[PDB]
RNA sequence: UAGCGGCGAGCGAACGGGGAGGAGCCCAGAGCCUGAAUCAGUGUGUGUGUUAGUGGAAGCGUCUGGAAAGGCGCGCGAUACAGGGUGACAGCCCCGUACACAAAAAUGCACAUGCUGUGAGCUCGAUGAGUAGGGCGGGACACGUGGUAUCCUGUCUGAAUAUGGGGGGACCAUCCUCCAAGGCUAAAUACUCCUGACUGACCGAUAGUGAACCAGUACCGUGAGGGAAAGGCGAAAAGAACCCCGGCGAGGGGAGUGAAAAAGAACCUGAAACCGUGUACGUACAAGCAGUGGGAGCAUGCUUAGGCGUGUGACUGCGUACCUUUUGUAUAAUGGGUCAGCGACUUAUAUUCUGUAGCAAGGUUAACCGAAUAGGGGAGCCGAAGGGAAACCGAGUCUUAACU
C-alpha cells in the first residue's frame, strides 16, 4: 500500500503560512522561513504573557508615584501609608483613579498621610 | 456480534516503536541509538562475546569434558507416565509405542517422580531404589 | 434444547458447543486471522540491485561541487531504488485448532442468544431454480443468510449461485467469518449433528 | 536462518537447573609447581559463572 | 546436535523417523524348442482435446439533468447479479456470462490391432586387472593429516580373482553384511524466453518495466557500452462558417458549436514557488533575526444612539534565525536560492523476554493427504528432575578413603 503525501504535506505548511500572515518577505510566503517565523512568534509570545504582567505593573507604580507627588507624597511613602492603614486596593486601580477621579485620589493620600 | 463490532483485548496490540519520525514521536533523529560511535552505524554493533578486543570469557576459561555417546541414547522414565501402555507391562517396545522415550533409545530408567496407582510389571528394564519401594507398595513386581 | 418454526421438536443439543460464554478476544483472533490467511500477498517493487542500469558512479568522487553519488539506482535518486522493496510474501498465520474449535463454539453459541441461527428440518428446494429459492425464503422472512446442510444438493445448490446474499455451504465447511457475516443462519437438523459432533 | 551456537562456548560452559552456568576454572593447566597446593585444590571443582558476566554467556550459546 | 575449526571467525553431518513418488532390467553365452511377452514400426480406426465458431433468458412509467443506467413506483429472467461498454452508478439497451452446442481440415492425446522387423521361456554357467590395495603429491567427504575410516585421482607400484574379495571411521581378531573393477532406466524434482485463462489488503505517470507515448528511440560514446524526457479537449469534432484589428502573419475580439470554450487543441482538475494590475492603510530625521506584549490613527463590516470584528500599524518595553556538531555556536564553524514531488529502522526465518488468548502436567503439530483456511497426519518438539567429565546413581547426587 503505497502513500502519497501531497494532500496532507499541503494542508500542513498551508496551515504554518496562515500564521505567518503579515509576515515581510519570505517570512510569509516560503515555508522553510515562515515555519521559523511562526515558532520564534510562539516562544516571544510565551514570553510576553509574563512581560506583560512586569511593563503594565511599571507603568500603574508610575502614574501612581506621578498622581502622589502632585499632592506632596512619594509612591514608597504612600503604599506603607495605605498598607498601614489596611487599605487592599492595588495598583491597577490606584491608577485607574489616579487618572480618572483625581479628587476621589486625594482621599487615599490623605488616609495614607494619617500613617 | 458483527463483523465491524469485534475488537482484541486490551493490552494484546502494542502498536511499535516507529524510528525517525519528528520529535513528539520520542524517538525520532538517531533513533533510540545515541550519537555516533559503531552502535548508532547502520549494520553495526559488535559480534556476540566480543569484549573490546580483552580476551573473551568463553577463551579465558578452559574447556573440560566430552561428550557421551551412551548418554544420548538413554531415558529417565517418568514414574507418572508409566501406567500409560499395555494394563501392566513395560518392557521397551511396549514403552516406544506409547510415545513416551524416543526410537533410539536401548537403556532407560523408571525414577521416583511421584504417583502409581494400578500394578506394573517392570520387565527389562532398570529401576530405582525409591521407585522400587514405589512400584511394589502400588502392587506390580519389577522383573 | 432448539425450537423449529414447523414442528416444535426438542433437539437436545450439547451445552458446552451452543451454550457458552462469547469470548471476543479469541474470536476477533480467529476471524482476523482467518481474513489473513485470505490474502495472496502477490507483490514486488524493486531494490537498487533488481533496477535497470549500471554500476557506474555518475560523478567523481571529490571535485565537482555536487553531492557524492555512487549509483544512478540510489532510492534518494529519482527513478531508481526503493529501499526496502516488498517480496512476495505469506500473511497465512497459526491458529491453533483448539483456539478454533473454541471461536466457533463460542461464535456459534451467541448465534443462539441473538436468534440468527434458524434451525430447521429438511431444506430443499424442489428444481435447480432460483426463482423456487427466493420464492420460498419470503415465506420462511429471509434475506441474508447462510444455508448450512450436511447433504449437499446440487439442485440447491445451483439455486442460490447467482443469489448474492444466500449463500449455500456445507455442513463441513463452515466458517468464523461466514457464520459472523451472514444476519441469518439456517442450519440442517442433520447439519446441526454434523457441526455437533465435528466441534464436539 | 537458525542461531547457530558459539561452540567454543558450548565446550566451556554448561547449563544448571536454576539458568546458571558451571565451568572450570583458569590457572590450572601449567606452571603448577610454583603455585601452592591450596590454590589448586579451590581451583579444581567447577564454578558458577557471575552475574556481570552472564549476558555474554547466555547470548553466545541460545539453545541450553 | 555429533563433529570440524589460528578449537578463532566460522563450517556442519549422518544414523534414525514422517512424507511425495515408486520399478526395473540388460550385457562379459552353450540344450531342446522356435518369433512368441517385452521396445518400434507404421499404420489405420474409435475416443478425445487444441487451432475457426452457433444459440443463449427477462423493463417499463414518471422526476432531476446536457445526457439516466440515477431518484420515485410498480414488474419480470436468474445453472446467467463474472465482467465490460453505453452522454452520471444498468440483472432485463448492447458485448458478454451460466449453460447448451460445434470441425472440411492439420495436430496434442487415448488401444483394438494387419505387421518389413525383435527372442519368450528354459539351464551351464560364466560373472568385468594395470584393477582393488600400497608409497609419494593433491583433492572430495560436515571432517583444515589429525589418532583419520571412505571416495577421487597426477606419479611410481601391485594382489586375490568366490576354497575369493569389500565395508562396518586408526588398527587387530571374531561375528554381521554386501559382491567393485560394464551398461541402461519413468515418477516425485528445478526452471518460464514463450501461449492462454484467472487472481490480487500490487503500482497509478518523479509510481509501475529503462520504456502507458513510434524506447532500447532521441542523445551521448572510436567502441564495448550508457541512455532519457514526453499520458488525459469533449458524450459526440459538433475542432469554431462568417465578420473585425494585423503583414491575404502571429495573435486577438466577436459570432457560432457544446451542458460548459477562463473544455478552443500551449485543450479535465489547475496547488506552491515566482511575476503582475487595481482598491484600504502605512511609508522619504531614521539604525540591527524584522517579530513579539503595548498602542494611536486611518479604512472598511456590523449590530447603533456602547462599541465590538476586520485590514493596516505611527510611537514604544523585550528580543542575535533554523539544523548540525559540540565543554561551549548570533557566531565570522557545517548544511540549505525558493517551491512542488520523491527521499532513511524494513522483510524472512530462528531465538529470549513483556503483554495478551487458548488449553493445562500437559501443550503442541511439521511436511504431507485433503480442494481444502475445515479435518486427518503427533514423525517430532518442549515441559514435567537433576548431579557428575563420564560410566553410573537419582529426591538426591557429586566431591572424597569418608564427609559436622
Ligand atoms: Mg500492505
Ligand atoms: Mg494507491
Ligand atoms: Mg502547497
Ligand atoms: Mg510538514
Ligand atoms: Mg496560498
Ligand atoms: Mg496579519
Ligand atoms: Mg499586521
Ligand atoms: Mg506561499
Ligand atoms: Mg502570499
Ligand atoms: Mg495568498
Ligand atoms: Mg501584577
Ligand atoms: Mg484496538
Ligand atoms: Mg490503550
Ligand atoms: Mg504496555
Ligand atoms: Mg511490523
Ligand atoms: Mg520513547
Ligand atoms: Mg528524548
Ligand atoms: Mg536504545
Ligand atoms: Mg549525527
Ligand atoms: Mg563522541
Ligand atoms: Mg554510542
Ligand atoms: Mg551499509
Ligand atoms: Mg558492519
Ligand atoms: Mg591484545
Ligand atoms: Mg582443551
Ligand atoms: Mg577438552
Ligand atoms: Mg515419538
Ligand atoms: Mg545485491
Ligand atoms: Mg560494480
Ligand atoms: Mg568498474
Ligand atoms: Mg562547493
Ligand atoms: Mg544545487
Ligand atoms: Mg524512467
Ligand atoms: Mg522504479
Ligand atoms: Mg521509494
Ligand atoms: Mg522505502
Ligand atoms: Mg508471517
Ligand atoms: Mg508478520
Ligand atoms: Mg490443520
Ligand atoms: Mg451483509
Ligand atoms: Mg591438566
Ligand atoms: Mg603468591
Ligand atoms: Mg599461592
Ligand atoms: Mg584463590
Ligand atoms: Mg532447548
Ligand atoms: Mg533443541
Ligand atoms: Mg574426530
Ligand atoms: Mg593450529
Ligand atoms: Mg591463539
Ligand atoms: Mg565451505
Ligand atoms: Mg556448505
Ligand atoms: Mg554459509
Ligand atoms: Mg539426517
Ligand atoms: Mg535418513
Ligand atoms: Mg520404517
Ligand atoms: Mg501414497
Ligand atoms: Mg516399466
Ligand atoms: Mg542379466
Ligand atoms: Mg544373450
Ligand atoms: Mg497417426
Ligand atoms: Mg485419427
Ligand atoms: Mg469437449
Ligand atoms: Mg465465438
Ligand atoms: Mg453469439
Ligand atoms: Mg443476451
Ligand atoms: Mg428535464
Ligand atoms: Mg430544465
Ligand atoms: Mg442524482
Ligand atoms: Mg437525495
Ligand atoms: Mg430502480
Ligand atoms: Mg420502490
Ligand atoms: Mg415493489
Ligand atoms: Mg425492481
Ligand atoms: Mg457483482
Ligand atoms: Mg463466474
Ligand atoms: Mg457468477
Ligand atoms: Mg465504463
Ligand atoms: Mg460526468
Ligand atoms: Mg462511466
Ligand atoms: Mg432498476
Ligand atoms: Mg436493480
Ligand atoms: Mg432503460
Ligand atoms: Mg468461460
Ligand atoms: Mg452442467
Ligand atoms: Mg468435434
Ligand atoms: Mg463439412
Ligand atoms: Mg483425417
Ligand atoms: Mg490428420
Ligand atoms: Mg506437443
Ligand atoms: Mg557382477
Ligand atoms: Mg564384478
Ligand atoms: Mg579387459
Ligand atoms: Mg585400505
Ligand atoms: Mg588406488
Ligand atoms: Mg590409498
Ligand atoms: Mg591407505
Ligand atoms: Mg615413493
Ligand atoms: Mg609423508
Ligand atoms: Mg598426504
Ligand atoms: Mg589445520
Ligand atoms: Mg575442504
Ligand atoms: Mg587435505
Ligand atoms: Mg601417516
Ligand atoms: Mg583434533
Ligand atoms: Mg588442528
Ligand atoms: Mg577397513
Ligand atoms: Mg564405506
Ligand atoms: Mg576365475
Ligand atoms: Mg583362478
Ligand atoms: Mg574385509
Ligand atoms: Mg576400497
Ligand atoms: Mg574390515
Ligand atoms: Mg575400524
Ligand atoms: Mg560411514
Ligand atoms: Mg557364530
Ligand atoms: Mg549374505
Ligand atoms: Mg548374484
Ligand atoms: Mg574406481
Ligand atoms: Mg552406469
Ligand atoms: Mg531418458
Ligand atoms: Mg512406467
Ligand atoms: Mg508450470
Ligand atoms: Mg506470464
Ligand atoms: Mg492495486
Ligand atoms: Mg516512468
Ligand atoms: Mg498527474
Ligand atoms: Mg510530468
Ligand atoms: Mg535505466
Ligand atoms: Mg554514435
Ligand atoms: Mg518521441
Ligand atoms: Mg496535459
Ligand atoms: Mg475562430
Ligand atoms: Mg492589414
Ligand atoms: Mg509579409
Ligand atoms: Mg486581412
Ligand atoms: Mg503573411
Ligand atoms: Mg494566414
Ligand atoms: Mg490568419
Ligand atoms: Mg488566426
Ligand atoms: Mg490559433
Ligand atoms: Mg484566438
Ligand atoms: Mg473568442
Ligand atoms: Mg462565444
Ligand atoms: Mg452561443
Ligand atoms: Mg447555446
Ligand atoms: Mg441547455
Ligand atoms: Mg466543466
Ligand atoms: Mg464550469
Ligand atoms: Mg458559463
Ligand atoms: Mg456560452
Ligand atoms: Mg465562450
Ligand atoms: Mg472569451
Ligand atoms: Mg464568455
Ligand atoms: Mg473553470
Ligand atoms: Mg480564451
Ligand atoms: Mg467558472
Ligand atoms: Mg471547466
Ligand atoms: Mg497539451
Ligand atoms: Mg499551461
Ligand atoms: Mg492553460
Ligand atoms: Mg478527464
Ligand atoms: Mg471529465
Ligand atoms: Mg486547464
Ligand atoms: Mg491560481
Ligand atoms: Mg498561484
Ligand atoms: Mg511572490
Ligand atoms: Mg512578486
Ligand atoms: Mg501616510
Ligand atoms: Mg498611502
Ligand atoms: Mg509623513
Ligand atoms: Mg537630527
Ligand atoms: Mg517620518
Ligand atoms: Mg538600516
Ligand atoms: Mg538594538
Ligand atoms: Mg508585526
Ligand atoms: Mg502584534
Ligand atoms: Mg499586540
Ligand atoms: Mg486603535
Ligand atoms: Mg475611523
Ligand atoms: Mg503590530
Ligand atoms: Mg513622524
Ligand atoms: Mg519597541
Ligand atoms: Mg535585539
Ligand atoms: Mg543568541
Ligand atoms: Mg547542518
Ligand atoms: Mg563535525
Ligand atoms: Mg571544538
Ligand atoms: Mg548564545
Ligand atoms: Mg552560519
Ligand atoms: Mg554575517
Ligand atoms: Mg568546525
Ligand atoms: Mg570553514
Ligand atoms: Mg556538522
Ligand atoms: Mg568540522
Ligand atoms: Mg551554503
Ligand atoms: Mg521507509
Ligand atoms: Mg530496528
Ligand atoms: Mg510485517
Ligand atoms: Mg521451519
Ligand atoms: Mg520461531
Ligand atoms: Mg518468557
Ligand atoms: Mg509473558
Ligand atoms: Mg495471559
Ligand atoms: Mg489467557
Ligand atoms: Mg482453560
Ligand atoms: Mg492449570
Ligand atoms: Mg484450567
Ligand atoms: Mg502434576
Ligand atoms: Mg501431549
Ligand atoms: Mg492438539
Ligand atoms: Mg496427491
Ligand atoms: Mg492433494
Ligand atoms: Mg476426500
Ligand atoms: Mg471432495
Ligand atoms: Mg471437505
Ligand atoms: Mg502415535
Ligand atoms: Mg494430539
Ligand atoms: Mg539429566
Ligand atoms: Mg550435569
Ligand atoms: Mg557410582
Ligand atoms: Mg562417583
Ligand atoms: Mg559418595
Ligand atoms: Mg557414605
Ligand atoms: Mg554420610
Amino acid at each position: 500500500a503505497r502513500v502519497k503525501r501531497g494532500v496532507i504535506a499541503r494542508a500542513r505548511h498551508k496551515k504554518i503560512l496562515k500564521q505567518a500572515k503579515g509576515y515581510y518577505g519570505a517570512r510569509s510566503r516560503v515555508y522553510r522561513v515562515a515555519f521559523q517565523a511562526v515558532i520564534k512568534a510562539g516562544q516571544y509570545a510565551y514570553r510576553d504573557r509574563r512581560q506583560r504582567k512586569r511593563q503594565f505593573r511599571q507603568l500603574w507604580i508610575a502614574r501612581i508615584n506621578a498622581a502622589a507627588r502632585q499632592n506632596g507624597i512619594s509612591y514608597s511613602k504612600f503604599i506603607n501609608g495605605l498598607k498601614k492603614a489596611s487599605v487592599e486596593i492595588d495598583r491597577k486601580i490606584l491608577a485607574d483613579i489616579a487618572v480618572f477621579d483625581k479628587v476621589a485620589f486625594t482621599a487615599l493620600v490623605e488616609k495614607a498621610k494619617a500613617a | 456480534m458483527r463483523l465491524n463490532t469485534l475488537s482484541p483485548a486490551e493490552g494484546s496490540k502494542k502498536a511499535g516503536k516507529r524510528l525517525g519520525r519528528g520529535i513528539g514521536s520520542g524517538l525520532g533523529k538517531t533513533g533510540g541509538r545515541g550519537h555516533k560511535g559503531q552502535k548508532s552505524r547502520s549494520g553495526g554493533g559488535v559480534r556476540r562475546g566480543f569484549e573490546g578486543g580483552q580476551m573473551p570469557l568463553y577463551r579465558r576459561l578452559p574447556k573440560f569434558g566430552f561428550t557421551s555417546r551412551k548418554a544420548a541414547i538413554t531415558a529417565e522414565i517418568r514414574l507418572s507416565d508409566l501406567a500409560k501402555v499395555e494394563g501392566g507391562v513395560v518392557d521397551l517396545n511396549t514403552l516406544k509405542a506409547a510415545n513416551i522415550i524416543g526410537i533410539q533409545i536401548e537403556f532407560a530408567k523408571v525414577i521416583l517422580a511421584g504417583e502409581v496407582t494400578t500394578p506394573v510389571t517392570v520387565r527389562g528394564l532398570r529401576v530405582t531404589k525409591g521407585a522400587r519401594a514405589a512400584i511394589e507398595a502400588a502392587g506390580g513386581k519389577i522383573e | 434444547e432448539l425450537v423449529l418454526k414447523d414442528a416444535q421438536s426438542a433437539l437436545t443439543v450439547s451445552e458446552t458447543t451452543f451454550g457458552r460464554d462469547f469470548n471476543e478476544a479469541l474470536v476477533h483472533q480467529v476471524v482476523v486471522a482467518y481474513a489473513a490467511g485470505a490474502r495472496q500477498g502477490t507483490r514486488a517493487q524493486k531494490t537498487r540491485a533488481e533496477v535497470t542500469g549500471s554500476g557506474k558512479k555518475p560523478w567523481r568522487q571529490k571535485g565537482t561541487g555536487r553531492a557524492r553519488s555512487g549509483s544512478i539506482k540510489s532510492p534518494i535518486w529519482r527513478s531508481g531504488g526503493v529501499t526496502f522493496a516488498a517480496r512476495p510474501q505469506d500473511h497465512s498465520q497459526k491458529v491453533n485448532k483448539k483456539m478454533y474449535r473454541g471461536a466457533l463454539k463460542s461464535i456459534l453459541s451467541e448465534l443462539v442468544r441473538q436468534d440468527r441461527l434458524i434451525v430447521v428440518e429438511k431444506f430443499s428446494v424442489e428444481a435447480p431454480k432460483t426463482k423456487l429459492l427466493a420464492q420460498k425464503l419470503k415465506d420462511m422472512a429471509l434475506e441474508d443468510v447462510l444455508i448450512i446442510t450436511g447433504e449437499l444438493d446440487e439442485n440447491l445448490f445451483l439455486a442460490a449461485r447467482n443469489l448474492h446474499k444466500v449463500d449455500v455451504r456445507d455442513a463441513t465447511g463452515i466458517d468464523p467469518v461466514s457464520l459472523i457475516a451472514f444476519d441469518k443462519v439456517v442450519m440442517t437438523a442433520d447439519a446441526v449433528k454434523q457441526v455437533e459432533e465435528m466441534l464436539a | 536462518p537458525k542461531i547457530k551456537t558459539v561452540r567454543g562456548a558450548a565446550k566451556r560452559f554448561k547449563k544448571t537447573g536454576k539458568g546458571g552456568f558451571k565451568h572450570k576454572h583458569a590457572n590450572l593447566r601449567h606452571i603448577l609447581t610454583k603455585k601452592a597446593t591450596k590454590r589448586k585444590r579451590h581451583l579444581r571443582p567447577k564454578a558458577m559463572v557471575s552475574k556481570g558476566d552472564l549476558g555474554l554467556v547466555i547470548a553466545c550459546l541460545p539453545y541450553a
